[PDB]
């Protein structure tokens, strides 16, 4: 029984991913987000262990939802006649990283470092669980403003992680790597690193570096804000034009710019309260 | 000039 169990509040957002609403779980008042996707729009499907045929996104979310992490967890789901309904966690209070950067401008490096580290941890988690997100971007990161914790949202463009080439992509073009732009081909991890490159520049400069395909394939990174040499170096490495010249996640997390990261609590205290 | 970009 879906409507007896959740109390539906206001629409939080809508778009390519469908329509997401605020909610409270009637039993114990847990805040939730309720996401509706129309069956006619899911072109990628999987099978649960439980026989039943679900949208890939449900598969992906159950793979990454066990235990704690920086991924918004799937708490429950339902099939309706023309849609699927996904019950997700909702942090309170929350703001997404896109609105946060619009409001605050380029972030101080200490803050960019804490945020970026937490995203790295969350993306490593997805890969450990066999899941490739494929739409890493500020708009897909929620900030718990009290705990200082970042959470990944929206696996609807995701895929099972593989080591062979991907030749399909429905994520965000301005975060897509140049081998996708020119050849309609990419490998998972290395495309993931490129999009993290775009995300890191976004954070330290106040907006993404590239809007057009020619800029993406140009691989010229101009800095519009004062950014430290070490940080510019990490960004440029993540945005290397050849995939194999990009850093591994290990290499990113061992980069000198990534040393002495703040704890989430510290980050909330210094930068968010 | 700053904006969201859909999937
Ligand atoms: O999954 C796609 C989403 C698009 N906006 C979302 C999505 C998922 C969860 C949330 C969410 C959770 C708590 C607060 C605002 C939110 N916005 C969204």
């Amino acid at each position: 029984p879906l409507e007896s169990q959740y109390q539906v509040g206001p629409l939080l957002g809508s778009g390519g991913f469908g329509s997401v609403y605020s909610g409270i779980r009637v039993s114990d008042n847990l805040p939730v987000a309720i996401k509706h996707v129309e069956k006619d729009r899911i072109s990628d499907w999987g099978e649960l262990p439980n026989g039943t045929r679900v949208p890939m996104e449900v598969v992906l979310l159950k793979k990454v939802s066990s235990g704690f992490s920086g991924v918004i967890r799937l708490l429950d789901w339902f099939e309706r006649p023309d849609s699927f309904v996904l019950i997700l966690e909702r942090p309170e209070p929350v703001q997404d990283l896109f609105d946060f950067i619009t409001e605050r401008g380029a972030l101080q490096e200490e803050l960019a470092r804490s945020f970026f580290w937490q995203v790295l941890e969350a993306v490593r988690h997805c890969h450990n669980c066999g899941v490739l997100h494929r739409d890493i971007k500020d708009e897909n990161i929620l900030i718990d403003l009290n705990r200082g914790e970042l959470k990944l949202i929206d696996f609807g463009s995701g895929a099972l992680l593989k080591d062979t080439v991907y030749t399909d992509f429905d994520g965000t073009r301005v975060y897509s790597p140049p081998e996708w732009i020119r050849y309609h081909r990419y490998h998972g991890r290395s495309a993931a690193v490129w999009s993290l490159g775009i995300l890191l520049y976004d954070m330290v400069c106040g907006d993404i570096p590239f809007e057009h395909d020619e800029e993406i394939i140009g691989g010229q990174v101009f800095f519009r804000q004062r950014v430290s040499s070490e940080c510019q170096h990490l960004i440029r490495w993540c945005l290397a034009l050849r995939p194999s010249d990009r850093p591994t996640f290990e290499e990113i997390q061992n980069h000198p710019w990534m040393q002495d990261v703040l704890l989430p609590q510290e980050t909330a205290e210094i930068h968010l309260h | 000039k700053r904006r969201r970009h859909p999937s």
